[PDB]
């Protein structure tokens, strides 16, 4: 009664995976340098040093 | 193993390895293996495939 054929399996698995990205970036570099006659202006105290 | 109505019942492993890449262990190196494995048991008949 016991050794009798047994049934068979098929198995599947399955792994998904998703990817999503954005950046952004905003940037600025300025400056001025101006002298007038015993008057300067600049962007820092070397800069009125180095104008003279 | 055979079976009386003309089938099989048969435990497989089947293996296919390489040699990898040379990864680095503590102050040494040594090898790295790339494998692709498969152990089950089936049942089939005589004269025909099946994906295991």
């Amino acid at each position: 009664s016991l050794d009798i054929p047994v049934k068979q399996v098929q198995i599947e698995a399955r792994i998904v995976t998703v990817k999503e990205g954005n950046l952004e970036e905003l940037g600025v570099r300025w400056g001025v340098m101006s002298t007038n006659g015993s008057h300067s202006v600049g962007g820092s105290i070397e800069s009125n040093l180095w104008q003279k | 193993q055979i079976t009386p109505d003309n089938r099989l019942v048969l435990d497989l492993s089947v293996t296919q390895d390489r040699r990898g890449e040379t990864v680095k262990t503590g102050t040494g190196e040594a090898v790295s293996i790339d494998t692709q494995r498969i152990g089950t048991q089936v049942l089939v008949n005589n004269g025909e495939t099946v994906v295991l």
